[PDB]
């Protein structure tokens, strides 16, 4: 089932002088209340949270399916200085100070460090961006416009992607830091595309010759822009419009998916087409969204908090 | 001096132009060519030669319509400057007016207005034509609005905008173009007088007898209720009054400035006879249900104030004999809070008739402007078609792909939703 | 000022291209020769939406002819109205398409296509201000399906913010005259679904149909079934060439018409249609434009209104004419007949009106539908397809030319998607 | 060449 | 019915063979045909003294890896006594590109197959590093697993157990396993000449090659074993055995030591055969060459049955 996570931040010391006060009121574990409008979500999270709760209530379950032969998704989704980065990577090294991506692979790890001798284990990663609706490769710059298929069994997967094996994680977060150096990153470090990172974890039982697949899909919302109060022009404002587009698609189709229709828009949009496999049905889907609390932020909170909401 | 700047833009509101500066220039006696062979200095600028500048700005988007006035009967009038046009329309897309390509002449439109209200010493407000509905008419108003309240501010405004009727429609994605713009509409103009072509189709059917009517018809009506309007700036008469008085004998709360026009006696050549047509007679007939020009009956509603601009020839005596027999009525219920709900208006120059035209001349004619709180239905309906339409979300990736967020509708819903509440609070 | 690129690929193509030519020419009062010797201004006063400018007052058009077979080129260019046409936009090839999706995609196509985008490109340098492209072909045949496509998608890949709309053949269930037919159709429909702004769907069928009840002919050639498709090819976009009361341009119909961007699949009309011998005892008023309009038996598509609800109507009127009229009688039919309009979208009908008659009339109109009716000409192409794929008859030949199973395989699961996108709001 | 783990 | 190729490389003369003053007595009457003790010695193809490592791979280890390639394990076996070339021939000089010895070329040549031909196709490879000295097991990748048992699986045939498994993507990757491997020789061990004079050192090699579309399993083993002077348990029972299938007389004792069973497959078994006996022309060492060359002419009695490993 669909699950979407908010989470919030305290007031840096950069901001603090200028005097902001705190807008959202909290209700229960549940409900965020901005102006007098509630908004009700599955789980709400405070400045006072830890990583390891956020992780603990939002990836394990996730991780854990992707290990038994099913699949899952997570996305993230937030404004500039609203909390991706540090609830998405954070310190890439201290035990307390690291985001979910890297307990994700850890935990990845360690359950293959454990299951004796008798079992194989293969591990892939990709790494794709979209961009002006077109596929680029992160990890080989010479393929630039890729293409979408489907196999027999009609489900989908790009081709002529670039698969490299890893076999521990300083492999995976090396291949991690190299892939975000190539992506489009306007002038403080403001994205403008969106990203996707697969973790494929296949076993092959030796004796009894079964074999499971599972896959783990990590993609990084770009942010939404209301340009009329930005004056972007030329290839800025083309930009936006996509990443508009794209996000309204993204938004449809899970809202289609919730509200259990009987057509799904699957084909609006490149993202939703990749992700066709591991979206719907039986696949566990959990969205986060981060916001900032500060009053000088409020009209991109309250956007952030709509998309959110749009899923329901 | 007492100068009005006006401002056209869209196809609905350029031929509502064209109708109301044909009438202007027959009202002065100005040829179309611009010389005459004061009382006029209120919508023309002299030239020193004998040659008369009106004082209007022409914007739009697609160079059709302003082709049909750079090259019709009146193209040796307007200034060539004042006819600004674009490249591509606004193909009924909000975003498409507002900024994609809005931000292309909105500047040299500025630049001419302020050309303009340079050349004019006693400045008295603006009178914006456009339309409801339409990508133009509700995007481009936006932009040109927001400007002009940062760079004048306390100038009043006036606008003159079509709504979208219940029934009779023309465009598909009219609702959200619709509830944008009367978002828009609240925080910068002062007064805005909507009609719509339902009630204008059924006056023109009973009263004028006429069974095929057109835009031109429509344009004409409106264009007689403005010159109304401006009559008491342009003329002299005894209960003279002016934009200011208007706003602050009209508009009892920041908020609660939506009235609705009238006008009468509206009647045919071969119905001109057989009747008094007595000031008595016209000022009753104005307070029908059938005769707004919005579709929404006032019984089901309280008035607040209304005030009526008599022009020709009028005694005061008969308009107090009117008031008091509309007074002693019950079918018309006035709030409890204005135990004075009236405003008395009379000119020395009556109705100028035009030449081929199926308004006839008559000796006298009153304007009502009322705000009641029946208003509010015809705002119900639009409301109601737009959440059923925006329900499945239909026709919103044409909106978001001119970079548009999804939450200007939601937004623009909540303030269409605080200003019903906020009218039906105080009409109780 | 809003400029118009034609291409015209195939035979169907050529000579559907080559009767509108004459009829738009005719419309504007032009010579063969190239010369004007119309009769008002309000022709010359947008002539640059198909013409180009030359020394001693001529015009050319802007089109281009491509064919991988050398006949039609020289049938045409022999033709009443070929004179007038730019030589140097006469791009052809040798061999012929063999009816051969693959080859003309692949092999035979991609020699030629480099000339073509190089005469579109110098052809869409000199225009002012770019509006669309128009393309006519026929999906069952060889080059006309694999060339336009290919086109397409090299267009809309350069041009990326511009109206692409063609005026498409479809196969027919009961009139055919190719035994690869079904394969060519879904083949060309899995780009067309993706790389179009809006297609308009015609069959011979509904056009036989139209001559043998409406118009009383004798023998239908191809001349009359080409003329009713260049008159409605003429009606679509009369709004960038001439005033009127309500203005409505290529986007504005897409805008209003087109719901969601998978669905923009349109069923052309005409109107008045009637016999020589019984015009004179026929009323032209706008209710028997309307009547006659939303009929069943005039649509140019062999799909039955009557199976489906109608999505979004576009009725563009010419001629003088009252606006209450044509609002009520819009009002009064969506009313009279609830029961085929999605219940959920009020105003299912968009009026556009234009004060330029043709010729020859006093009032004219023409019908763009948006209903899910479309569903079941798929279903006859998607069912075909699947009798003539378990088997794989006459697959060798694509195969032969560079092609592999899941192209056809992922053709065949996108229109199935197109269908159940479409019987979903039914 | 493939590198398991 | 697979042949047993025997191969007889001669190593040019010690200092001991000089000091007890040798003469050269050997002589090639050609180049598979050999003359010692004034009787002739014919194998299917004799290296002379001065003859290269890298003429040996050409004309030995080509037909092996083609095997492996496709599917059949092959075996290749070094035999003589103390200083009678067995490890030099196996590597030599693995950093000269001359002096390598069979272990750099096989794997050179490995990887520019699998560099050439790069189908369609997926290759895992592994390779373990083994020894016996003494009838002790001991891996050396990991020091701690020693006296382990080799085990019998459903074809009952032999495999050893707890040996560590290390995948190789480059070369690189095998020259630095082969440097740990000694280095941990170098650990626990007194002297290196005396263990590699007295124990058995196996390298093993196992590849894996799958289509990705057809998805055929294709597998090989890869068996490089040098063993011990011949100048004793294993040598009794090697002596006994390929005398014994010589004369073709009741059975191969296999459990009498475990490099009997483990040799199983490299010598009768599902297997690929083909050993180099390394003699000495020399008459302070006519002795062992004549005890090699016996061994091996008997051994070329044998021939072996092997199928493909397909599952
Ligand atoms: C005496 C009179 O009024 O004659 C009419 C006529 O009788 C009818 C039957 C015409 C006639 O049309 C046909 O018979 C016909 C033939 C082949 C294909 C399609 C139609 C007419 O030929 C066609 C002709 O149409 C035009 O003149 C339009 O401008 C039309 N022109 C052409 O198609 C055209 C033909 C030849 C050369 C150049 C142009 C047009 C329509 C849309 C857009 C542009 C142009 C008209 C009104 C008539 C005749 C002459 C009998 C009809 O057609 C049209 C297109 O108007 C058939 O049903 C209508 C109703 C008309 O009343
Ligand atoms: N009174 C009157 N109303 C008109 C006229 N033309 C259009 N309208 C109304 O205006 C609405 C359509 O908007 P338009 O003004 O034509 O559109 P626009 O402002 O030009 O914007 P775009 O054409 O989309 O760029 C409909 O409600 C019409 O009924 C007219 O000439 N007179
Ligand atoms: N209206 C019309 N249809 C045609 C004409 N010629 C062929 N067709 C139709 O087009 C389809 C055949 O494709 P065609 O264009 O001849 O093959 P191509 O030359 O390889 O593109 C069939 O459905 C024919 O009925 C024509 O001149 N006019
Ligand atoms: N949950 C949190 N707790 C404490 N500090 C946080 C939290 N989220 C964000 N921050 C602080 O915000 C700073 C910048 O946020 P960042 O993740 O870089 O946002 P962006 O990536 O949009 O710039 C970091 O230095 C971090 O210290
Ligand atoms: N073919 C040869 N050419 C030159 N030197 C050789 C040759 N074969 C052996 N030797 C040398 O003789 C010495 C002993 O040989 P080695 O291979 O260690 O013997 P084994 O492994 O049989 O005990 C080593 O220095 C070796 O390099
Ligand atoms: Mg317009
Ligand atoms: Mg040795």
């Amino acid at each position: 089932n669909i699950k979407v996570m908010c989470r919030f931040r305290p007031l840096n010391e950069s901001e603090v002088n200028r005097g902001d006060k705190y807008i959202a009121k909290f209700q229960g574990e549940d409900t965020v209340v901005i102006a007098s409008k509630p908004y009700a979500f599955d789980r709400v999270f405070q400045s006072s949270t830890s990583q390891e709760q956020v992780y603990n209530d939002c990836a394990k379950k996730i991780v854990k399916d992707v290990l038994e032969g099913y699949n899952g998704t997570i996305f993230a989704y937030g404004q500039t200085s609203s909390g991706k980065t540090h609830t998405m990577e954070g310190k890439l090294h201290d035990p307390e100070g690291m985001g979910i991506i890297p307990r994700i692979v850890q935990d990845i790890f360690n359950y293959i460090y454990s299951m004796d001798e008798n079992l194989e284990f293969h591990i892939k990663v990709s790494y794709f961006e979209i961009y002006l609706d077109k596929i680029r490769d992160l990890l080989d710059v010479s393929k630039t416009n890729l293409s979408v298929h489907e196999d027999k069994n009609r489900v989908p997967y790009v081709k002529g992607c670039t698969e490299r094996f890893v076999c521990s994680p300083d492999e995976v977060m090396d291949t991690i830091d190299e892939g975000k150096s190539n992506r489009h990153v306007a002038v403080e470090h403001s994205s403008r595309s969106h990203s996707i990172f697969l973790i494929n974890v296949k076993q092959e039982n030796t004796q009894t010759e079964q074999k499971l697949s599972g896959k783990l899909y990590l993609v990084d919302l770009a942010g939404s822009e209301k340009v009329s109060k930005t004056g972007a022009e030329g290839a800025v404002l083309d930009e936006a419009k996509n990443i508009n587009k794209s996000l309204s698609a993204l938004g449809n189709v899970i809202s289609a998916l919730a509200e259990g229709s009987t057509y799904v828009p699957y084909r609006d949009s490149k993202m939703t087409r990749i992700l066709q496999d591991s979206l719907g049905g039986n696949c566990r889907t959990t969205i986060v969204i981060c916001c900032s609390p500060s009053s000088y932020n409020e009209s991109e909170t309250k956007s952030t908090l709509l998309f959110g909401q749009r899923a329901k | 001096m007492r100068e009005c700047i006006s401002i056209h833009v869209g196809q609905a509101g350029v031929q509502i132009g064209n109708a109301c500066w044909e009438l202007y220039c027959l009202e002065h006696g100005i040829q179309p060519d611009g010389q005459m062979p004061d009382s006029f200095n209120t919508f023309f600028s002299e030239t020193g030669a004998g040659k008369h500048v009106p004082r209007a700005v022409f914007v739009d988007l697609e160079p059709t319509v302003i082709d049909e006035v750079r090259t019709g009967t009146y193209r040796q009038l307007f200034h060539p400057e004042q006819l600004i046009t674009g490249k591509e329309d606004a193909a009924n897309n909000y975003a498409r007016g507002h900024y994609t390509i809005g931000k292309e002449i909105i500047d040299l439109v500025l630049d001419r207005i302020r050309k303009l209200a340079d050349q004019c010493t006693g400045l008295q407000g603006f009178l914006v034509f456009h339309s409801f509905g339409g990508g133009t008419g509700s995007g481009f108003t936006s932009l040109l609005m927001e400007r002009l309240s940062v760079d004048y501010g306390k100038k009043s405004k006036l606008e003159f905008s079509i709504y979208p009727a219940p029934q009779v429609s023309t465009a598909v994605v009219e609702p959200y173009n619709s509830i944008l713009t009367t978002h828009t509409t609240l925080e910068h103009s002062d007064c805005a007088f909507m009609v719509d072509n339902e009630a204008i189709y059924d006056i023109c059917r009973r009263n004028l007898d006429i069974e095929r009517p057109t835009y031109t018809n429509l344009n004409r009506l409106i264009s007689q209720i403005v010159s109304s309007i401006t009559a008491s700036l342009r003329f002299d008469g005894a209960l003279n009054v002016d934009l200011t008085e208007f706003q602050t004998n009209l508009v009892p709360y920041p908020r609660i400035h939506f009235p609705l026009a009238t006008y009468a006696p509206v009647i045919s050549a071969e119905k001109a006879y057989h009747e008094q047509l007595s000031v008595a007679e016209i000022t009753n007939a104005c307070f029908e249900p059938a005769n707004q020009m919005v579709k929404c009956d006032p019984r089901h509603g309280k008035y607040m104030a209304c005030c009526l601009l008599y022009r020709g020839d009028v005694v005061p005596k008969d308009v107090n004999a009117a008031i008091a027999t509309i007074k002693t009525k019950r079918s018309i219920q006035f709030v409890d809070w204005c135990p004075t709900g009236f405003k008395v208006g009379i000119n020395y120059q009556p109705p100028t008739v035009v030449p081929g035209g199926d308004l006839a001349k008559v000796q006298r004619a009153v304007c009502m402007l009322s705000n009641t709180t029946a208003i509010a239905e015809a705002w119900a309906r639009l409301d109601h078609k737009f959440d059923l339409m925006y329900a499945k979300r239909a026709f919103v990736h044409w909106y978001v792909g001119e970079g548009m967020e999804e939450g200007e509708f939601s937004e623009a819903r909540e303030d269409m939703a605080a200003l019903e509440k906020d009218y039906e609070e105080v009409g109780v | 000022m809003r400029e118009i690129v034609h291409i015209q690929a195939g035979q169907c193509g050529n000579q559907i291209g080559a009767k509108f030519w004459e009829v738009i020419s005719d419309e504007h009062g032009i010579d063969p020769t190239g010369s004007y010797h119309g009769d008002s201004d309000l022709q010359l006063e947008r002539i640059n939406v198909y013409y180009n400018e030359a020394a001693g007052n001529k015009y050319v058009p802007r089109a281009i002819l491509v064919d991988l077979e050398p006949g039609t080129m020289d049938s045409v260019r022999s033709g009443p109205f070929g004179q007038i046409f730019r030589p140097d936009n006469f791009v052809f090839g040798q061999s012929g398409a063999g009816n051969n999706w693959a080859k003309g995609h692949y092999t035979e196509g991609a020699e030629l296509v480099d000339s073509v985008l190089d005469v579109v490109r110098k052809e869409s340098e000199s225009c002012d201000c770019l509006q669309g492209f128009q393309l006519t072909h026929s999906l069952g045949g060889g080059t006309g399906s694999g060339m336009g496509t290919l086109l397409i998608s090299k267009i809309r890949e350069e041009y990326p913010d511009r109206i692409m709309n063609t005026f498409s053949v479809v196969p027919s269930p009961k009139v055919s005259d190719t035994v690869v037919e079904p394969y060519n159709a879904t083949l060309s429909v899995h780009q067309l679904v993706e790389n179009t702004d809006e297609t308009y769907c015609i069959d011979n069928e509904a056009l036989y149909d139209i001559c043998f009840r409406t118009l009383k002919l004798t023998t239908p050639t191809y001349g009359d079934l080409n003329h009713l498709v260049s008159a409605t090819m003429s009606g679509v976009t009369t709004c960038l060439r001439f005033p009127g009361q309500l203005n409505a341009d290529l986007r504005k119909l897409a805008v209003n018409m087109v719901p969601f961007p998978r669905l923009h699949f349109f069923m052309p009309g005409f109107a008045p249609l009637t016999s020589r011998g019984s015009q004179q005892y026929r009323a032209l008023t706008v209710p028997e434009l309307t009547q006659q309009m939303f009929d069943a038996k005039n649509m140019m598509a062999a799909c039955d209104p009557r199976h489906g609800r109608y999505l979004t109507v576009a009725a563009v009127f010419r001629g003088r004419m009252s606006m209450k009229e044509v609002d009520e009688q819009m009002l009064n039919v969506q009313n009279k007949n609830s029961s085929y309009f999605v219940e959920w979208i009020p105003n299912n009908v968009k009026t556009a009106v234009c004060d330029i008659p043709p010729r020859g009339l006093k009032m004219s109109a023409t019908f763009i539908g948006n209903s899910t009716a479309i569903q079941e000409l798929f279903k006859r192409i998607s069912e075909q397809f699947t009798a003539m794929f378990r088997r794989k008859a006459f697959l060798h030949w694509y195969t032969g030319e560079g092609m592999d199973e899941m192209e056809f395989t992922e053709a065949e699961s996108n229109m199935n998607d197109l269908v159940s996108e479409y019987q979903q709001y039914q």
